[PDB]
């Protein structure tokens, strides 16, 4: 019915999070090695570069999100393996849902950093497979249409990572019981911003499934990358099974 | 309501070597669940085609569901509808072992100290059931629809059985994402099942659809 201050400030300061953080993300943009351009040398190399590239754009994913994480009241009150444990199960939803937030259905396209714009098509020369790229524009697709403003985002994102059913999850109870706040402040948010659309709570919460099917679709794109001797990176290795971010919290 | 909580409720009551024991007590359930799905409005309003997709995207999270709510009242176990027990040591023994925990932890225990009730399962399966993104669905949006209406029943029907506790909605549909991920780890366990004593149901079932198709007619 009405939303407490409490509950105010803390969506407050959740958003905050958000766009300092993709402030900071955006620093790196001259870091990247640049997108090959003009017709493929017959050496190969514009594949390696083109992997090497948005490969480097999931890393910045990685420090964005931990760098978010640990602005979330709560996150940094659990204990550092309980971090870890949240964060590698939760990076690749998060990575799809800061993906499809940065949709294009206009273009049919995807802005990563700050004008980073690739098609369909671009995910497949950059090394990801159709059975993957497909699934992530159908749900960047089911996104748009659901209308999210940033506070609805920067909840979800936060519930999503306060997932207690996560694998080595030490202490599951104090999880669920930081989730529980930030259902709660989604509720109200969601019932005062928009009271005529009942439905918009349930389905928003409905999206915490879906994207359980697509980490098990991305399981899948890890397994055909192995398959095509194709090496990710230490930091992504680390996180999908293939130290580090230890560090990034530790920093 | 259109999608009344009362007939979904009835639809539960109208169906009442551990490997082994397990797959003999799916393919037993596949037939019940098939008339429990019929039971279900709206269900056989729509094209056969897509009842039958519905039910070949459900059937494991659907059986899963129901139980781990039947299993309730077992102490370190599940209850299979053959009437056969299942308990940890055994689940181990049987390379089963973490997987079992799993649905102890995130579904059976969790459905005891919310005592779930029948109705609000009831709910959660049809919402299971009535699946959009399930693939070569005629018309998504007509069963997307119809998920809808279950989300709109069950919070009318939290509120008011349950109206001192305000979270009850939202607890009951967060046990939707690990169901999914529960789900698709035992998937993986039936698929190496298969790759090794196996019934003839639940081998349709695994395959990429007669028996379905008849039982719906
Ligand atoms: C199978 O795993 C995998 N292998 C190789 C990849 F290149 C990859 N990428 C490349 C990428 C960038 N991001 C990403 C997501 C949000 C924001 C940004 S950002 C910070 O550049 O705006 C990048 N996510 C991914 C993921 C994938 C979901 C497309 N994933």
């Amino acid at each position: 019915v009405q939303l407490t201050a409490a509950q105010e400030l803390m969506i407050q300061q959740l958003v905050a999070a958000q766009l300092q953080c993709n402030k900071r993300s955006f620093s790196d943009q001259p870091k990247v090695t640049p997108w090959p351009l003009g017709a493929d040398p017959a050496s190969g190399s514009a594949s390696q570069q083109r992997f090497a590239h948005f490969t480097e754009l999931a890393i910045i994913s990685v420090q964005e999100i931990v760098d978010f994480a640990k602005q979330v009241p709560g996150f940094l009150q659990l204990g550092r393996e309980d971090q870890i444990a949240l964060l590698k199960a939760s990076t690749i939803e998060i990575m799809l849902l800061e993906t499809a937030r940065r949709y294009n259905h206009e273009t049919e396209c995807i802005t990563f950093l700050k004008d980073f714009t690739y098609s369909k098509d671009d995910f497949h020369r950059a090394g990801l497979q159709v059975e993957f790229i497909n699934p992530i524009f159908e749900f960047s697709r089911a996104m748009r249409r659901l209308g999210l403003d940033d506070a609805e985002y920067a909840l979800l994102i936060a519930i999503n990572i306060f997932s207690a059913d996560r694998p080595n999850v030490q202490e599951p109870g104090r999880v669920e019981a930081l989730q529980q706040p930030y259902v709660e402040a989604l509720l109200s948010y969601t019932r005062i911003k928009r009271p005529q659309d009942q439905l918009r709570f349930p389905r928003m919460l409905m999206k915490l499934v879906s994207l359980r099917t697509l980490s098990s679709v991305h399981s899948e794109q890890v397994f055909a990358l192995r398959l095509q001797d194709k090496k990710l990176p230490p930091l992504l290795s680390e996180i999908w099974d293939v130290k580090i971010l230890h560090r990034l919290l530790q920093d | 309501e259109e999608m009344p909580v009362d007939r979904i409720l009835e639809a539960e009551l109208a169906v009442e070597d551990p490997v082994t024991n397990i797959c003999q007590a799916a393919d037993k359930q596949l037939f019940t669940l098939v008339e429990w799905a019929k039971r279900i409005p709206h269900f056989s309003s729509l094209p056969l085609d897509d009842q039958v997709i519905l039910l070949r995207a459900g059937w494991n999270e659907l059986l899963i569901a129901s139980f781990s709510h039947r299993s309730i009242d077992v102490r370190d176990g599940i209850l299979l509808a053959t009437g056969l027990h299942v308990h940890r040591n055994s689940a181990h023994s049987a390379g089963v072992g973490a997987i079992f925990d799993r649905v102890l932890t995130e579904l059976v225990s969790k459905m005891r100290d919310m005592r779930m009730d029948k109705t609000e399962l009831g709910c959660l399966r049809a919402i299971i059931l009535f699946n959009p993104d399930a693939k070569g669905l005629s018309n998504p949006s007509e069963v997307e629809v119809l998920r809808e209406k279950v989300y709109a029943s069950l919070e009318t029907y939290c509120k008011q059985k349950y109206p001192e506790q305000q979270g009850r909605f939202a607890k009951l549909l967060l046990r939707l994402p690990a169901l999914r991920s529960i789900g698709l780890k035992c998937l993986e366990h039936l698929f190496f099942f298969k790759l090794i004593p196996i019934d003839t149901f639940l081998m349709e079932m695994l395959e990429a659809h007669k028996i379905l198709h008849r039982l719906l007619q």
